[PDB]
């Protein structure tokens, strides 16, 4: 915090900056030692970057993600947080804001001047407040600190009048009354950056990549690791990534988008159930969903109910998302064709046929209409309860406990709910 | 003084849909209902090099020791059964209507203006030029691209859907209508002002655009190609890829606009291309080069400029083709 | 310079351990979830009577299903391997960076 | 916001390239703001002038193919583009990734006003569906269902029931017709409850990261996977102000000079796709606008869900 | 100046389908339409090493011990029954016409230049001298690939199928019609008049290509083969649907085979016709570009600097442009 040591920092910078320069120039000839030490060596380097500081801009939601030549307004806002509970983006960011440059790519080293880190902080951020160790470190006048503060803390100001371009988004949203708003929104690249350098150490970091290999050699870990499935890769610049920010040569492109994905979104195809007899455990039980929901429940149905309320939940709710699947199952099935029941066979579960087909009573007026309406076959609901009682294991421990009637009653209960939605098939 | 405004964006007008592509046997048209799709499969190829060399690479070491070393590729494949000789492209298109109404504009001085402006032209000459094109670009299957450059017969079927069913229906020999001259016939005068009938009403015309082209059995045909960048590592990597909706090989929606909108016999350059997209900046992707340059006066911003702003309107031809941009859509205006 | 272990820490991602009364049997997970509940495309196979449940044996202990499972993966779907390059590529280079 | 009087079923709706970034975090299906907007652009073209209003909306989505591709030795997915035209010069343009994805909903809007009475059902559920065949839904055209085999046609469902058994009987009959889909919610006190318990484990806490933590697939030791109660997927429940509220003729090139403008910016919060018989009242899981704009926080949910 | 385009796309002339191949018996190849396809199926091999070793592997404890564990494969194997002695390789080719137009083209005075080059190409000489041998590797068939190389008896029946029926049909006999000699005969001549039509966009031609081979009983067949994704699976071959099949492009170069003006020798016989012209079997690529013969250098010397080469070598570039490519630089 003494102004020597930091006047010893500048000129250490851009005396590192000269020998870079220096040792990536490779100069035999032509004198550019010269105006290369009258331009960087010197204090007019601080009066270029006085100049320089105009180009740049630190931005927290820029807007060149959206279409590249959009020539609009880039804030650095931090959000107020919503008294709502639940959702939030881009505010939670309270020490981890990265802090985004736009502007000029030769420009950047005022950008790499502010980030130093020199006594306990940023120097942008002693250049805030008033203090004596700022505006003298740098000057030895007065009035040109003044001028050189004004012109460095311009880098986090907005440069001219908000505009958001024609081809920047902004949409309108009603009011409760009448009216509307036109809400331009911005592309946040400081949320995007601290999403995916969380993606990034969740994947690649090192205590996922011990509990990666502690899986891998079926050992045990003190943590665990995640995955993130589905993650779709969004790139902004095409071939030149460094136009659009600073953070977007960081991840080059690569926007890394969460999946917001319907569970229809792999819909396979409908195939009649012709050649078999018991659909729940030819057609239906080989659907990959129900699979997965069968094991799931021979994982939970074979444990100790000490946890009674947890483990019921789980098992009532996965008993009830089997019968959705069923549901959807014979919901999706009607796409297929109006009669393929009338496809002549002996053994096609002329019992579960009811069921999966109801066009055919388009095309028999009285002869199936009449057998379907009046029977409302439903007794479907105790043959999927045969089925689904196979994931129950076959141990005697589970048998004499109460555990086996709590299953039983919760099973029948999800059972009455699928066989009440078959009822009322015929309205 | 009436400036220009900062945000205009028209809507699409003339709003295809992907043209799914299915396979069958010509003089059954008819009852090509239950014609089952071409479906896009992966074939693998092998080829040598047959690029051009960089005149440091052209010695004989290393070209033969480069043919040694093939690329092997995994391409995407649509082709017609060996049983099915003919195939069949259907869409269905929108002519929404509200042709000259911004869907974004700044100015109401701006907005009332152009909407003048293009009343003017409706009552001086409505949409008879342009859907007359656009409905020739219907007829014959231009949208066919390359799907169309071999065929024995090409037969259009157009039918004008109504409140459920059929209300007026057409039917094109798609080959004796060229894709170069836009003449005058009476069933295409009847599409043409329903074209135009839709685009000047408030609601929707919807159509049903199927065209048969009697190919060959088992012949590529050629469904739309997408643009994938990063295909991956070079292993197992696909290097073509077609488009297909479901299991079901298809023309891009874009790709049938772009056909649909091949109007534009009015640009200054010679027509040997003939009929260009309708496009500012009038520029073929095939050709590389942008006809209706802004160093002449007659690219779409320039001519929109002296008809609304300054009243400098153009000639009939080239106010057709700022007509056919505001009915083609796109995101204009200035910082 | 990237090793099997390391490529083997992202391939474990594409497989799926189930309980079985017996022992322990893996299969292939093609989303590469582990055999989630909601986002597992869980790879079923066809046998020879009947067969509908996962390709692999049933091992007596995890650390062998698993390893049957790792060298199934390493012998014959080398997309997967290829994709655990790649995921250990990244890692390296992120652990270079930071 | 207020309850609606009759229910009204747009049918299966195809949509052929809808957006398949919802926001800079999300992929997949579109925003349920498109939703909203789409039926507010429905009360204010069609809706004015059979004296009713249409505010809600519920999504159902019974087929969703995004326009993706895998690419070869990669985990992850990206998305197939179009090729625009060219410049001026004749150089190809630079590329701007946007996601396509073929989407089939059916939406419930919530339908109340006067105009119930004046007007036959059928006829303003004609109305909306005529008018909506030549709209857009998240960017995509309304496929208008030529030539198959029926027309999906509409059923405006009046929400008051003469008896409880009555409702819960025509609230089946819709159901069964929306099945083959998954309707979307929004479940938020999932997400702030989930927040509580992460916070519980270890203090500061962000709430995006509990959403995150509800989107992964975590793997834990003795191996097994976490379970999850449904679906959560991430969404994008609206935006957040970034600047004070500018006046109608003071922001430069906004869309209209007569409208406030004000920078905003994404509020990600949790959806829930589940099945549309799970919610036992389909006059829930309607999608309503809530601004509050003195605030900022404009911002869709479906209250009244639970 | 007149400098090449950066894009040049030639459309690819005469159209192979996938060619399906069936099985059956000869003396009823006239009532060949219900011959059932050869299927493609697996069998197990298993392989002693043979391979070169590489100076370490001579240890004879190394050697023996990789012959005690020898690889166990799975390949693909097509075969015709053990009732059926002929194969029957059935596909369409549409010729199309309209050669020396390029789909795609930067530069319009070059496309205007290349255009009249054809066109004065073709008054000189139409393509009656590349037609003649498209016409011959019809005949004789070399579309067989190695389908053709101990057969017995083949025979091609060429049909030019109009409206929708057969207009000319042709049927040859493929052994005396060799693969490296293009004689001239009054069927040949009116198959060559008939892909001259079409090349030259005065018709539509597509024709229908069925040629039979007389192999033997239960022989085996040899379709087209994939690239490959104990149980190794070393081969895959190419089908359709449940039918084996040879790619299109494979007799397409086939088609090509017409090449008999490289600058080497003329013992090897006909090439295909491949800018820097490359046989991927025999590794070397005749028509090198330090040599001024290759496709290139013929092209920008016939059409930039009007320098026209001989007359086999402007055949050796229409025929290039009959087959299409991906021409010019970046």
């Amino acid at each position: 915090p003494t102004w020597q040591e930091l006047r010893q920092f500048i000129e250490s910078f851009i005396q590192e900056r000269l020998q870079g320069k220096l040792d990536k120039l490779q100069p035999d000839e032509d004198d550019k030692r010269q105006t290369l030490l009258a331009t960087h060596r010197r204090e007019a380097w601080l009066a270029d970057a006085a100049r320089r500081v105009g180009q740049l801009q630190l931005v927290t939601h820029t807007l060149k993600p959206i279409h590249p030549d959009a020539r609009g307004s880039n804030l650095h806002s931090l959000p107020q947080a919503p008294g709502q509970p639940g959702l939030a983006g881009s505010h939670e960011l309270g020490d981890r804001l990265v802090s985004d440059v736009v502007g000029n790519a030769a420009a950047l080293d005022v950008f790499k001047f502010l980030s130093l880190q020199y006594q306990g902080k940023n120097l942008l951020n002693w250049l805030t407040e008033d203090s004596a160790e700022a505006l003298q470190a740098l000057s030895d006048n007065a009035e040109q600190a003044r001028e050189w503060r004004q012109a460095f803390i311009g880098i986090t100001t907005v440069k001219g009048a908000p505009a958001s371009h024609s081809l920047a988004k902004q949409l309108y949203f009603p009011l409760p009354g009448s009216g509307y708003h036109l809400l331009a929104p911005l592309f946040p690249t400081s949320l995007v950056h601290h999403v995916h350098a969380l993606l990034r150490e969740a994947r690649f970091g090192d205590a996922a990549k011990a509990a990666r290999e502690a899986r891998s050699r079926q050992e045990s870990w003190p943590h665990g690791f995640s995955e993130y499935p589905n993650l779709a890769i969004q790139k902004f610049g095409g071939t030149k990534p460094q136009n659009i920010s600073q953070l977007n040569n960081e991840r080059r492109g690569e926007n890394w988008l969460l999946p917001s994905l319907p569970p229809n979104w792999q819909r396979q195809n409908v195939n009649a159930p012709m050649r078999h007899s018991s659909v729940f455990a030819h057609d239906f039980g080989r659907t990959p969903e129900v699979s997965r929901l069968t094991r799931t429940l021979q994982r939970f149905l074979a444990k100790t109910v000490h946890n009674n309320l947890a483990i019921r939940q789980r098992r009532a709710q996965l008993v009830a998302q089997i019968c959705d699947e069923a549901l959807q199952y014979a919901a999706r099935l009607r796409e297929l064709e109006p009669g393929w029941s009338a496809t002549p066979g002996c053994q096609l579960h002329d019992a579960e046929q009811l069921w999966l087909d109801p066009l055919r009573a388009q095309t028999d007026e009285t002869f199936l209409q009449r057998r379907l309406r009046g029977d409302w076959p439903a007794e479907v609901g105790n043959r999927f309860a045969n089925w689904l009682n196979r994931a129950v294991s076959s141990d005697s421990q589970i048998l004499g406990s109460p555990e086996a009637a709590q299953w039983s009653q919760e099973l029948s209960k999800e059972l009455t709910m699928f066989k009440e939605i078959l009822e009322d098939e015929r309205d | 003084i009436l400036s220009t405004a900062s945000v205009l964006a028209f809507e699409r007008k003339l709003d295809p849909s992907d043209a799914l592509m299915s396979a069958g046997a010509w003089a059954q048209r008819d009852a090509s209902q239950e014609w089952p799709a071409v479906t896009v499969r992966e074939k693998s190829v092998r080829g040598t090099i047959s690029n051009r060399l960089k005149t440091k690479d052209r010695d004989p070491a290393k070209l033969d020791a480069s043919i040694q070393s093939p690329n092997l590729q995994t391409v995407d494949v649509a082709n017609l059964p060996s049983d099915a000789d003919t195939l069949k492209v259907r869409f269905t298109l929108r002519v929404l209507g509200g042709a000259g109404t911004p869907s974004a504009c700044n100015d109401a001085a701006y907005r009332d203006k152009l909407l003048q402006t293009v009343a003017t032209y409706v009552n001086d000459q409505g949409f008879a030029e342009l859907a007359r094109r656009y409905a020739h670009n219907l007829a014959n299957a231009r949208f066919l691209w390359r799907n169309r450059v071999g065929a024995e017969a090409v037969e259009v079927r157009i039918n004008h859907i109504r409140q459920g069913e059929v209300a007026r229906a057409w039917r094109f020999d798609a080959l004796a209508i060229g894709l170069r001259d836009f003449k005058a016939d009476a069933e295409l005068d009847a599409l043409a002002e329903l074209i135009a009938s839709g685009l000047s009403g408030s609601g929707h015309v919807l159509l049903e655009v199927v065209a048969f082209a009697r190919i060959g059995d088992g012949q590529e045909v050629f469904p739309s190609q997408e643009l994938i960048l990063d295909k991956g590592d070079k292993k197992g990597q696909k290097s073509k890829t077609l488009y297909s909706v479901r299991d079901a090989a298809a023309i891009h929606s874009q790709k049938i606009g772009n056909a649909l909108r091949t109007i534009d016999t009015w640009y200054p350059d010679e027509d040997g291309l003939g009929p260009i997209a309708v496009e500012p900046y009038g520029s073929v992707t095939s050709q590389g080069k942008a006809y209706r340059q802004p160093k002449q006066k007659l690219d779409f911003y320039t001519l929109l400029d002296n008809w609304v702003l300054r009243d400098e309107a153009p000639a009939v031809e080239q106010q057709h083709y700022v007509i056919a941009n505001l009915i083609r859509g796109g995101v204009f205006g200035e910082a | 310079t990237i090793s099997k272990t390391d490529i083997d820490c992202y391939l474990q991602t594409y497989v799926v351990i189930d309980p079985v009364s017996n022992g322990w049997q893996w299969g292939i997970d093609e989303n590469g979830v582990g055999g989630a509940l909601h986002h597992g495309r869980v790879e079923m196979v066809e046998g020879e009577n009947g067969y509908f449940g996962l390709r692999g044996a049933t091992h007596p202990t995890e650390k062998e299903a698993m390893a049957a499972a790792l060298g199934y993966l390493w012998k014959c779907r080398q997309d997967l391997v290829a994709i655990a390059r790649n995921d250990a590529i990244e890692a390296e280079k992120y652990r270079a960076k930071a | 916001v207020t309850d609606p009087e009759a229910l009204l079923l747009l049918p299966r709706l195809s949509i052929q390239n809808a957006n398949a970034i919802s926001s800079p975090l999300t992929w997949g299906f579109p925003s349920p703001g498109a939703f909203t907007g789409f039926v507010h652009a429905l009360q204010r073209r069609v809706g004015i002038s059979l004296d009713i209003e249409l505010d809600g909306v519920g999504i159902v989505c019974h087929r969703f193919e995004a326009q993706i591709s895998q690419p070869a030795g990669k985990r992850t997915k990206v998305f197939n583009l179009t090729r625009n035209p060219l410049n001026r010069d004749g150089s190809t343009a630079a590329i701007v990734e946007e996601g396509r994805a073929h989407l089939e909903v059916s939406l419930l809007l919530g339908v109340h006003g006067d105009g119930l009475d004046d007007h036959p059902a059928q006829e303003i559920a004609r109305q909306v569906q005529e008018q909506a065949g030549a709209m857009r839904l998240a960017g995509g055209s309304i496929l208008p269902w030529c030539n198959e085999r029926f027309p999906a046609p509409n059923a405006e469902l009046l929400m008051l029931g003469g008896s409880d058994e009555q409702r819960r009987k025509n609230q089946r009959r819709l159901t069964r017709r929306l099945l083959p889909g998954f309707a979307l919610v929004s479940r938020e006190a999932l997400l702030q409850q989930h927040l509580e318990t992460l916070r519980t484990t270890l203090p500061e806490a962000t709430t995006l990261d509990a959403l995150l933590d509800l989107c992964r697939i975590n793997f834990e030791p003795p191996w097994q996977v976490r379970d999850k109660p449904g679906w959560l997927v991430p969404i994008p429940a609206g935006y957040n102000a970034l600047s004070p509220l500018y006046l109608p003729g003071e922001v430069r090139n906004a869309r209209d000079r007569e409208t406030p403008l004000r920078f905003v910016e994404n509020l990600f919060g949790l959806g829930e796709w589940l099945s549309p018989h799970r919610v036992a009242a389909l006059s829930d899981l309607l999608w309503y606008h809530h601004a509050e704009p003195d605030k900022g926080l404009y911002r869709w949910s479906t209250p009244r869900f639970v």
